[PDB]
Formats: structure tokens, sequence, C-alpha cells
RNA sequence: GGCACCACCAGGAGUGGAGCCUGCGGCUUAAUUUGACUCAACACGGGGAAACUCACCAGGUCCAGACACAAUAAGGAUUGACAGAUUGAGAGCUCUUUCUUGAUUUUGUGGGUGGUGGUGCAUGGCCGUUCUUAGUUGGUGGAGUGAUUUGUCUGCUUAAUUGCGAUAACGAACGAGACCUUAACCUACUAAAUAGUGCUGCUAGCAUUUGCUGGUAUAGUCACUUCUUAGAGGGACUAUCGAUUUCAAGUCGAUGGAAGUUUGAGGCAAUAACAGGUCUGUGAUGCCCUUAGACGUUCUGGGCCGCACGCGCGCUACACUGACGGAGCCAGCGAGUAUAAGCCUUGGCCGAGAGGUCUGGGAAAUCUUGUGAAACUCCGUCGUGCUGGGGAUAGAGCAUUGUAAUUGUUGCUCUUCAACGAGGAAUUCCUAGUAAGCGCAAGUCAUCAGCUUGCGUUGAUUACGUCCCUGCCCUUUGUACACACCG
């Protein structure tokens, strides 16, 4: 898929920090309401992530759920060429409840 | 038809030789001792059941009744 | 926005089937039986009931903390609107879910269906199911696909009451031949029931005799 | 299981499994840096 | 803003959680000296749907009939209004919903 | 032997005969996509297709071919592109044309991925059918070496293997019945300004007797729950009395009753089974096929409607128990929206109509709505005539929906006014608020309902019996069948 560096910078960064991603099944879709791209370039963008095994995907009533693996982490770690303070928010330990 | 089934028929004759002295040849004083003798899920299981039993009741009073 | 009351209730039901069956997808390896969505004041409370609570909350949570983010993003939910609870189910022998997915685990992992089979019929029963029965058809090695079914104790059929003791759940098993489809009936036993009848509709508890007294000619008791 | 053993061996073998669960699974319920600014400190 | 003619509306799929709620606000507002008007029974509303049976078109022809119904009570209080959203939370069950009107 | 209006008897309405609607075969076709062929294929795939739907046909785009490599590659791997040509097209599709972007990406290898592509005779699930008929099963005991058998039956009775009863059986389970939903009763409880009423304020018209019809009334800060709504209950259990009967299960009459056909109607529904139908419901699937000149997907246009014919579900009718023309004027089941992508729409004003316009109400017991529906009833015209029955076919014109109406979407106006004068052999559905008419609402739906799913208005004739036909069940029997006569 071809891709504008820039718009795949945002769809890492989303991917990030709240680590999940839910997108609705329509290519042509302007705005997927949460990464300022095309729809599609999400679902592809994150399609080759799930194909490298940083992200698991769900499919569920015509609806992509996206989450990230403690693998992805250390991935967008250095190619972002980011801070080395991790855990970007799922991953937070905000702690279950009993 | 008005047949009634074995699960009335075998359930009410339970009733009169258990509980014979207090029962009687009348619907609507039988219909109120069943229901605090039997423990009967419905409403009109219970009527069917004192319906019958008054059957066997008004029955035994003429002779001897089968399965009594 | 505005909606009407028809179309809101309608929603509420159509959310719950959505979200239901997303579990079900994701946290079928861990016993998923079902949701419960407790709506309340500046909450949305959901109770997820599931055989095994670590793999919902494992590595300090991450597992649920990252999956009720993805509901968020999905029905565009405030972040502190939605909160998730992850509850064991307390008879795991009596949710025919758990068993259905149950067994579907061991029947991927090629063991013999007479022995997952009667794995799932003794411990229904040991939970304290008054019956159960469990068919699974589709096609093993053979060109030609059968059913078996194994029943045990008592099952009723027909009426409402099956309604009222009897949960059921069918999946499918993806084989390398094929789709193997696996379905399991749980009676649960009406005593035990603690919201609806207590017993079947023909059951009839008849009283004992409290009579064999003696009777003495006439005193009077005074006090 | 079509045969007069694989069966027996299916009950005998099915039915300890579950023996075996029960009471594990009766002895599993008796004992019961941030982000967001890191990408802000750029002051 | 002090005692208003206040209403509440109750709407929900099944009457035992309703009627609950619905006595447990009567009975509130019986020990506390409020005057009230209710409960009244909306007449309930059927939802009904009606497909074929069949998944593709072969058989006879079956229909399935399905139903939704749909029961609405509304109560009439005359109170303060921070006297009635308190008792929201006394009688607060997850099947009924709940909207206050002034 | 037994049961059954998907069987018959007595009958009712019919269909088959006509025109047209629609489905099927056939023919035709550039394609007229396809499944289904007795019941259990043929107004069925919720399949009422202008585009989409769409799978077909004639053409035109895109990759939305992830990923490991290898090649190429900054001295630029590649993407977008004005203008002209080309094209159906203001598709940079492609061709002249030099601009722009910059390692996302181009080629080969593997690997994918997507398919309304094939296989429902490889499968799951679902559904239909045997069959909603009344059937099925184990414990102990008896018989047998055994597989098995009795129990599960001569008779009566029931809607019913449901009961009485006979009894090497006794006592039980599933199914049936129980159960659940709905309709009919409650002046007995609980309340209701989103329901209704009497009074009461204020107020109108007509005769004046103080009466009779109304409007108004969300402050009359009233009264009440019969009508309306719905929750807790009550109420029918064949109750009482007559007959028959093995005096048993029951059945038929009366009386009371709201209800005495399981009170009426449904929902659920056993043990197994079918090569029944669906991979054209599924991001349900195994395998096969295809995968860049695609069988993916998209755009444009057509087709699914195409017409010498056979068949099925239906709608109008053939008139006077009627057509028109005025007038009277009564239901129930339901549905309804927002920054949309536009819902139900009263009321006012235009218009012969269809329809248009301006406001307002309603996310709804509040408004549309008492949905003032149609049959129906009254009074007239017509007068047995292919007539004022019938309204195809067609010409000209007016509106609506939609990007788009041509192969007329639908509606309206004038005109044309066809077969049909009650239908052969055959054949369907049906027993009481039932059949038949008669409309209305919901589903599909931008538009289109001669279709289904329901609802209510008017409302019968004739049995309440049988095995004569037909189908199914049981018992006995024969068997060289057991993949079970498709043997
Ligand atoms: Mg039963
Ligand atoms: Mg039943
Ligand atoms: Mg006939
Ligand atoms: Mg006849
Ligand atoms: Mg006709
Ligand atoms: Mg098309
Ligand atoms: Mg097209
Ligand atoms: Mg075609
Ligand atoms: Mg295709
Ligand atoms: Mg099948
Ligand atoms: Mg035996
Ligand atoms: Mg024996
Ligand atoms: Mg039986
Ligand atoms: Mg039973
Ligand atoms: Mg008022
Ligand atoms: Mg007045
Ligand atoms: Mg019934
Ligand atoms: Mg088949
Ligand atoms: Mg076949
Ligand atoms: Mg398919
Ligand atoms: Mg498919
Ligand atoms: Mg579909
Ligand atoms: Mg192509
Ligand atoms: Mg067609
Ligand atoms: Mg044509
Ligand atoms: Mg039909
Ligand atoms: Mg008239
Ligand atoms: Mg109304
Ligand atoms: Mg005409
Ligand atoms: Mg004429
Ligand atoms: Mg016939
Ligand atoms: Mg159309
Ligand atoms: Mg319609
Ligand atoms: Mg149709
Ligand atoms: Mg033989």
């Amino acid at each position: 898929m071809l891709i504008p560096k820039e718009d795949r910078k945002k769809i890492h960064q989303y991917l990030f920090q709240e680590g999940v991603v839910v997108a609705k099944k329509d290519f042509n879709q302007p705005k997927h309401d949460e990464i300022d791209t095309r729809n599609l370039f999400v679902i592809k963008a994150l399609q080759s992530l799930t194909s490298k095994g940083y992200v698991k995907t769900q499919f569920s009533w015509q609806y992509y759920y996206y989450t990230l693996t403690d693998e992805g982490v250390e991935f967008l770690r250095t190619e972002l060429n980011i801070p080395e303070g991790i855990l970007p928010l799922t991953r937070l330990k905000n702690a279950p409840a009993e | 038809g008005r047949v009634r089934t074995k699960t009335v028929k075998r359930a009410s004759k339970v009733l009169i030789e258990r509980f014979y002295p207090k029962l009687t040849l009348d619907f609507e004083t039988n219909k109120r001792l069943t229901s605090e003798i039997a423990v009967i899920q419905s409403k009109r299981l219970r009527n069917k059941i004192a319906g019958y039993t008054t059957h066997l009741m008004k029955r035994i009073q003429k002779g001897p009744v089968r399965g009594i | 926005a505005i909606l009407s009351k028809k179309k809101k209730l309608v929603a509420d039901g159509v959310f719950y089937a959505e979200l239901n069956e997303f579990f079900t997808r994701e946290l079928a390896e861990q016993g998923y039986a079902g949701v419960e969505v407790r709506k309340t004041p500046s909450k949305l409370e959901v109770i997820v009931k599931a055989s095994n609570t670590q793999g919902v909350l494992g590595e300090q949570g991450r597992r649920i903390h990252e999956l009720t983010s993805l509901i968020v993003k999905r029905f565009k939910l405030s972040p502190e609107g939605i909160a998730i609870y992850a509850e064991r189910v307390e008879e795991r022998g009596l949710s025919a879910a758990v068993q259905a997915e149950a067994l579907k685990a061991k029947l991927l992992s090629g063991l013999p269906i007479r022995r997952a089979a009667y794995g799932v019929l003794r411990f229904a029963m040991g939970a304290g199911a008054k019956g159960v029965e469990v068919v699974i058809s589709g096609k093993l090695r053979a060109a030609r696909a059968k059913s078996q079914k194994y029943a045990d104790g008592f099952m009723i059929h027909s009426g409402q009451p099956t309604r009222d003791f009897i949960d059921i759940a069918i999946r499918h098993v993806l084989m390398r031949q094929g789709v193997l489809g696996i379905k399991v009936k749980i009676m649960k036993d009406p005593a035990a029931n603690r919201f609806g009848p207590r017993a079947l509709p023909d059951a009839v508890k008849i009283a004992e005799a409290k009579d064999e007294d003696e009777v003495i000619p006439a005193p009077t008791v005074k006090s | 299981g079509q045969s007069d053993k694989r069966e027996l061996e299916g009950e005998v073998e099915g039915t300890e499994d579950a023996e075996a669960e029960l009471e594990a699974e009766a002895e599993e319920n008796d004992e019961s840096y941030l982000a967001e600014l890191e990408l802000s400190k750029q002051e | 803003q002090q005692i208003h003619k206040i209403r509440i509306t109750l709407t929900s799929t099944k009457v035992k959680q309703l009627e609950n709620v619905s006595a447990n606000i009567i009975r509130n507002a019986a020990q506390y000296n409020i005057v009230k008007k209710g409960p009244v029974r909306m007449p309930t509303k059927v939802l009904k749907i009606t497909t074929r049976k069949t998944p593709n078109g072969e058989g006879s022809k079956t229909w399935d009939a399905y139903e939704m119904r749909i029961h609405k009570r509304v109560i009439d209080l005359q109170a303060p209004a921070s006297t009635v959203k308190r008792i929201t939370q006394i009688t607060i069950e997850p099947g009924v919903d709940v909207e206050v009107t002034i």
C-alpha cells in the first residue's frame, strides 16, 4: 500500500498511546474519526502490522478490533525514534478491580 | 373430549388415601383444602385435581372404588 | 441523539447482541459463558462470566484494560463511562457455554470423540445437572458426515420449562477436513432455581398424614 | 469410537478426567512514566 | 426552585422489576409525607416482527412471530427536585430506565 | 382394525373457461444470471430487479497482491498530474508533453488475500418433511442359549400409548397432557391532566318550566373508576340434575354461567431419519477453480420484463341481491424524525384532479387519528341492451419520486371500450363470529402491492357422521431385501 510517511506516522501514534484501534469496514470513508487520514489507510497499515506479528486483529459485525502486542511496543520504541519511556496507555498498569 | 390425564388421576387418588376425613362432596371446599395439602405449581391443575377428587368422593359414597 | 422508546430498547438489545458475540470471538479460549450489562448512573457496568478470569485479567490486568479501550473507541463512549469486571462462573459444570468451548479445545487437540464426549457428560452431572445430552455432527476422516447423541439422566423437551431450566450452546469447530458442530444441552435442577419456578409444572408434592392421634372424651384444659 | 475398545477406555479414561477435575476445581474454589507527557516535554 | 410537580417516566421490557421500583418509590413516598399520583399503566406496546423460518426459500411457507413487549409507567410527585433525584438512586434497577421532566 | 375437510358424506365459496397481474417451463437472446420439480418446486429464495441490488451480457478503471527474500533504486524505486489526441466519459486508461512526490514503493520467487465461482452427493448451523400423526424408552420380574420378547393388550373411551379395564407382569420416564402467550368475565381491590364521565366555573343555539343539544375547562389546585389502560388476584373443575355404559373410563341432553367444541386461538414439541433445500445469509466452512487482460472490486449501458406456446398461485368481471349520483357513516392490528441527508403529517391557501405551497403538532394513550375504511344503508337515474355490466388495448395531455422513467415506476384528465352472456374432463379450501365477501395497517419501500403477515366490518348454508375414494398409523402375514423396492 502507498501511504505517505506523514499519514502513516499519525497511524502509529494512535496505535501507541491508546494501543488499540477500532475501524469500521468501509474503504471509501474520508475520515476514520480518530486518525486524520483515510480509513482505508488505517485498515491496510495495520494489516501489515498484524501481518508482521505486532498487533492481534479481531473482526466482528463489520468492525476491526486492533490490539497492540507487547512485541509491537518495542517496534515503535525504535522505529519511531521515541524516548524509551514505554507503556502506551493500555499497558500503564492501571491494575484491575476485585 | 374431557378425559382427565394420569398426572391428575393418580395425584387425586393419593389425596383420598391420605386425607379422606377432611375431604367432602363439595368442589369449592375441596379446592381450598388441596391448596394447603399439596404444592400445585399451577392454579388450573389445582382445580382439576380437586374436581376429580370430588368425583371420586361422590363415587365412594355409592360403593367401593378401585385404586383407593 | 433523540431516539424513540421503541427504537431505544431495541438499540440496547442490539448493542448487547453485538457485544456478546465480540466476547465469544475474542475470549473463546477462556470459556466465555455470558455477559451482563448493568446500567447505572455515571457508569456502564459490564459483568463477563468466564471459566478462566486470568486470561482476561492477565499481566497486571493488561488485557482487560486493553479490552475496555476497544469498546470506548467503537461505541463513542466516554473513557470513564464504562467499567468492565471479570467474574468467575460459580458452577462451571452447569454452564453449557463453558462445556461446549471446553469440548472444542479438546476436539481440536486430536482427542477421540468418545473420550471427549464422556468428559462433558460426567462433568455436567458432577456439577448437579438434572440431565444432559450432547450432539456432535460433522466429518471425521470419513467422507460421509454423521451425528451422535450422548444422553444421560432426565431431559424435558416440550413447553415453557425448556426456556426456564435448560440453557444451550452451539459452536462450530474448525477441522482440517471441514466443520464440526457440537450441541451441549444442560438441564439444571429446578430445586436450585432462585428466580423462576422451583419445580416442574406436573410435579405434585402431597403432604403426609398428620392423623393417628388419640382422642379423649370431653375434658377442658384451662389456662 | 466404532469399537468395543476405545470406548471402554473412553469412559474409564473419560471419567477419570472429570474426577480429577471436580476435585481440582473444588480445590480451586475452596482456597479462593506515562506516554503523552513525553510528547509535550519539548519546551 | 423548590417543591415542584415532577414526572418520572419508567420504561422496561420486564414487569417484575418495573413494579418493584414502582412500588418501592410509592413506599418511600408514603412514609415521607409527599403527595403522589400513580403509578399510571400506559397501554403496553407489542413490537412484533414476522420473518420466514427458512434461511433458504425451500419447504412449507412457515413463519416466526417474534415479540418485544414495552411497558411504560409515569408517576407524578410533588416534592423539591433534590428529594426526587435521590429517591431514584434508592430504587435504581438495571432493567428499568428513568427520565425526569419538569 | 383406526384416524384425518392438506379424505369422503351434506353443503358453501370456488379454481380450471375470459382479460390482466405474477411465478415456472419452453422459445428467443449479447445476456435474457441462478436454486427449487408430487404432496414437501412454480406471489417461494422474504426475489414487488430503472442505477445499486447483480450473480448475466458489451465495454472501461483500480489493487484495496499483506509478508520474507532477490533484483532495481537517490546521479531518484515509484505516485499523482494541467493542455491536445484518444475515450461513451473533465477515466493521466493510453498516447505527444515535461512537471511534481520521495523509499510508503516497481519486477521475479515463495506466500497471500478476495470471490452471488464449483461442489448442499465433502460439511456446520438453520429450515422443510415423515408429523404434530401418537409414538418412543429403560429398572425389577416372567419367556428364550441367544439376537430378542412381555410390559407397549381382546374390549370400551379419548384429540391423544389418554384413560377404564383385561392381564406375567409391577411400578415408571420422554412425547401427549401439563406448560407459555393471546381473546372473552370482574360496578370485588390498585391507581390514572398522555383515558373517560358527572358535577361545577364561563359560555353558546331551540321552546321558555327548572328543559334539550353543544363549545370551552393542563388550575374547578373539583368528585368517581362503569366505559379506557394494566398488576395482583378471583372465576370453569364438565359444576348440579336426567339418561345410557362392564354402572367403569366416558358420552349425549338440559339448568346455572361470560365462558361447558381441550372455553376459542396459537407457541413449544419425543426416539431416531432424508444424500429433502440452502456453501446466492453469514469475516460458517473442507476441497477444487480463479487471482492483475481477475471469475476480486468499481464505472457506463443493457438484461433479469425479452414472445408462435403449455402449466401454477391470484385480481377483476360477466350484473337489477346490480351499476352509477348524491346522501347516511361505523372498526381493530399497527407505524412514525434533528444539521438530518430527512419520518408520520393535521390546519390554512391554490388546483377539476393528480398534486403544489405556508405554518404548526408529534420521538408519541398527548399529534397524524375517532386513521369519519370499504362493503353497507337511504333516496334518485338506469331498465335486460355487450347497456350506464366489464374496463383491457391504445392516442393526446397534466403531476409526483428519482442522478436517470425510453421497454409507458406510480398517480391524474379526455377519448378508444376488447374477450367475457357463469365456464368441459378434472380439481382446491372449509364446520361458527367459521366460509365467504369488504376494506385497513405492517414488511418490502426514493417510487411502485393485483404479494405476503396481521387486523377488524357484514356474516351464513350444511355434518357434528363414516371408512366408500385418498393419505397415514397399528396388528397379523410373506420375504431370496438390511446400501433396506432408488432393494
Ligand atoms: Mg412434558
Ligand atoms: Mg404442549
Ligand atoms: Mg369434493
Ligand atoms: Mg362433497
Ligand atoms: Mg373470483
Ligand atoms: Mg443491475
Ligand atoms: Mg452495472
Ligand atoms: Mg440476463
Ligand atoms: Mg463477483
Ligand atoms: Mg445439511
Ligand atoms: Mg426387562
Ligand atoms: Mg429381564
Ligand atoms: Mg404414554
Ligand atoms: Mg412429560
Ligand atoms: Mg386537563
Ligand atoms: Mg359545562
Ligand atoms: Mg390450547
Ligand atoms: Mg441434503
Ligand atoms: Mg439432492
Ligand atoms: Mg458463498
Ligand atoms: Mg461466500
Ligand atoms: Mg441475506
Ligand atoms: Mg475486470
Ligand atoms: Mg424474475
Ligand atoms: Mg425488454
Ligand atoms: Mg402460495
Ligand atoms: Mg352506492
Ligand atoms: Mg389516536
Ligand atoms: Mg381505461
Ligand atoms: Mg359498453
Ligand atoms: Mg385433495
Ligand atoms: Mg420497480
Ligand atoms: Mg406497503
Ligand atoms: Mg414477494
Ligand atoms: Mg422377518
